[PDB]
Order: C-alpha cells, then sequence, then structure tokens
C-alpha cells in the first residue's frame, strides 16, 4: 500500500466531498463555497 | 551551540501583555485586522493584529468574561460573563450600548453570519437545565447601527432530552442551523427556519466538547476535547470526515484558511500543534506558551493566528514564506498539473 497512492486518494476523495457539497449548496440557497474569505 | 535550519522560519511571533489572568477566548474580526480577547479579568481587550498594539478595553462586567464575538460589520462585539450578563459594545468607541441579564453564567456568545442575531449558552446550574438563547438585534439598513433590542431572547433552546447541557455552539452557513457541543461529548443540530427544532445528533467524544469552530464557509466544523481527540465534521449530514489523535488534552481547535491545516491546542496544568487536515498527520509544533493553551484563533485571510494561554499572554503569529510553501509532494503534483 503506497503511502503516496494513499495520499493521492485522500486528496481525490476530499475534492469529491467538496464538489458534492458545492453542488448541493448552489441548487439550494445559491451559495458558492470557498476556502478563503472572498473579495 | 546555535540551532541552524535549512530554510526560513514558518512564522514570527509577538507576545501581547494585557490580561493579568488566564485567557478564555481570542477572535479575529472579518477583515482580520482586529483581534478581540477576553480572560478571567472583568475587562476585554481589542488589538491590532498587524503589530499587536492595544486599541482599547471593554469595561463594565463584574466577573470573568467567558466569551466574546464581533459581528460581520465590525460594528458591535458581544460578551458573556460569569456576572450573569451579556453585553453589546460599540467597537469604535468601547461603549456598552445594551445589556441582557441571565439567571446563570453565560459561557459562549456568537453572532449569526448576517449580524442580526446572536446566540448565548446558559450554563446548567442546580435545577436550571441550561439552554442556548437566541437574541435579535434590529439594525439600520444604512449605518448598520442598532435600532431595537428586547430584554428577552426570542427563543430558548432548552437542553434536549438525553443530552447533557450544551457547552459550545455556532451557526452554519447563512444561519440555517445551529450546531451545539455538549458536556457528554455529543453534538446536535437545530433547524433555524423551523423554530430551532432538533434535527439530529451524534456521539463523538468521551468527555465534554471543549471547542467547536467552523470552516471559512461554515459548511463544516472542527471539535476538540480534553479526551485528546479532534474531529472534522460536515454540517449537512453530521458525518465524520477526519479524526486527529493526540497525546494531549485539547482545549481548542481551528481550520486554517488558505492552507489545508488544522491547529490544535491544549495541555495539562506548551505548543500549538499543526496537522494536515486531509492526511491527519502532525506537521509541526509551535512553542511559546508558559502554561496550557486555552484558545486559538486564525485570521480569516489565513495570514496569522493568535493563541491565548493560562499564562495570561496572547501570542500573535505572522506566517512566513516557508509556511505558504509547505506542501506534500503529492500536493506539489496537484498544483503544478493545473496550468
Amino acid at each position: 500500500r503506497d503511502l503516496i497512492l494513499h495520499q493521492r486518494e485522500l486528496l481525490k476523495q476530499w475534492t469529491e466531498y467538496r464538489e458534492k457539497i458545492g453542488q448541493e449548496m448552489e441548487k439550494s440557497m445559491n451559495f458558492k463555497i470557498f476556502d478563503v474569505q472572498p473579495e | 551551540g546555535e540551532n541552524l535550519y535549512f530554510q526560513g522560519s514558518h512564522m514570527k511571533a509577538i507576545k501581547l501583555t494585557g490580561h493579568e489572568r488566564p485567557l478564555t477566548q481570542v477572535k479575529y474580526n472579518k477583515e482580520g485586522d482586529l483581534l478581540f480577547s477576553c480572560s478571567k479579568d472583568s475587562s476585554a481587550s481589542v488589538w491590532y493584529s498587524l503589530n499587536g498594539e492595544r486599541l482599547g478595553t471593554l469595561d463594565g462586567h463584574t466577573g470573568t468574561i467567558w466569551s466574546i464575538d464581533v459581528d460581520c460589520f465590525t460594528k458591535y462585539c458581544v460578551t458573556g460573563s460569569a456576572d450573569y450578563s451579556i453585553k453589546l459594545w460599540d467597537v469604535s468607541n468601547g461603549q456598552c450600548v445594551a445589556t441582557w441579564k441571565s439567571p446563570v453564567p453565560v459561557k459562549r456568545v456568537e453572532f449569526s453570519p448576517c449580524g442580526n442575531y446572536f446566540l448565548a449558552i446558559l450554563d446548567n446550574v442546580m435545577k436550571n437545565p441550561g439552554s442556548i438563547n437566541i437574541y435579535e438585534i434590529e439594525r439600520d439598513s444604512a449605518t448598520h447601527e442598532l435600532t431595537k433590542v428586547s430584554e428577552e431572547p426570542i427563543h430558548k433552546i432548552i437542553t434536549h432530552e438525553g443530552l447533557d447541557a450544551a457547552t459550545v455552539a455556532g451557526w452554519s452557513t447563512k444561519g440555517k442551523y445551529i450546531i451545539a457541543g455538549h458536556k457528554d461529548g455529543k453534538i446536535s443540530k437545530y433547524d433555524v427556519s423551523n423554530n430551532y427544532e432538533y434535527v439530529d445528533s451524534i456521539d463523538l467524544h468521551e468527555k465534554s466538547i471543549s471547542d467547536m469552530q467552523f470552516s471559512p464557509d461554515l459548511t463544516y466544523f472542527i471539535t476538540s476535547s480534553r479526551d485528546t481527540n479532534s474531529f472534522l465534521v460536515d454540517v449537512s449530514t453530521l458525518q465524520v470526515l477526519k479524526k486527529y489523535e493526540t497525546d494531549c488534552p485539547l482545549n481548542t481547535a481551528v481550520i486554517t484558511p488558505l492552507k489545508e491545516f488544522i491547529i490544535l491546542g491544549g495541555g495539562q496544568e506548551f505548543e500549538a500543534r499543526f496537522y494536515h487536515k486531509i492526511f491527519e498527520e502532525e506537521i509541526g509544533r509551535v512553542q511559546g506558551h508558559f502554561g496550557p493553551l486555552n484558545t486559538v484563533a486564525i485570521s480569516p485571510q489565513g495570514t496569522s493566528y493568535a493563541s491565548g494561554g493560562e499564562d495570561g499572554f496572547i501570542r500573535l503569529h505572522h506566517f512566513e514564506k516557508s509556511y505558504f510553501d509547505f506542501k506534500y509532494d503529492v500536493e506539489k503534483a496537484a498544483e503544478a498539473k493545473e496550468h
């Protein structure tokens, strides 16, 4: 079990989780997610 | 002999002295240019985050201030105190402009994302079972200035059947839910639009939840406990995404903007620990306190953080180049394989 492939996989699954929530927040209250306070 | 490093520091810290007593809470405002703090003293402090200079103090309470928040306009801050009161203050001049009374100590206050409401945690004491009270502030549309307050909360969320009393709480995105942490290590969720009705809850920790702080966008959050663990948890389903295991009892935790880290702090009667948020691994330890860390906060731009200790000190940190360049090799591959 390649730690490096395990890491690429955690990164992938994180980005999946965030896009999922991203969709469900757009079609819901029209809100766009971010990781830093926007302006 | 002298300690030498391959690269530049991760951060520079300065020490703020003001409080003669153990810190209870630090908090940045929205633009991240101000830091608010409270401690076991009866006055709170306001600092410039750029150079640590004290702008002024908030005087009026008669005991420990357990908690302090600042609204999104940086017009008012709110404090809750062992003296059985809540106070609203004008930040520009330090004046108390509203007070509410409680029959019990108030352990935590927090504004809703849009500034019109705040919540307050009322401790359980004797036959009082504890509650989360929600107060409304009516604002002038133009100046953001206060126009009306009522003496009563508009809703009291009484400790719910089969939960111990709440210790921490906050608002999810656009104030649609309130998430609460409890003395039995549970978490629960209340639907704001449907009269603050219970939705769901979960076991999570073995001891009392000691802090809970949200992500930049309020869609997930991080908890910490003196059982030495910390959890990342998603608002919408309350599922656990990540667990951070330490050998240290935890008083405080935050999610960093901009970098994918977590900061944890605590201690036994002293160093903040950074973890990678996704890989769940310790990436560093930042020394400087003389006793346990009681509170940590991070600026909303992710360019500094502050920690307050049992020693009475606030340490303010500005992140340097090696911090913003900190990357796993896989993350380096992710970034470069974009453009």
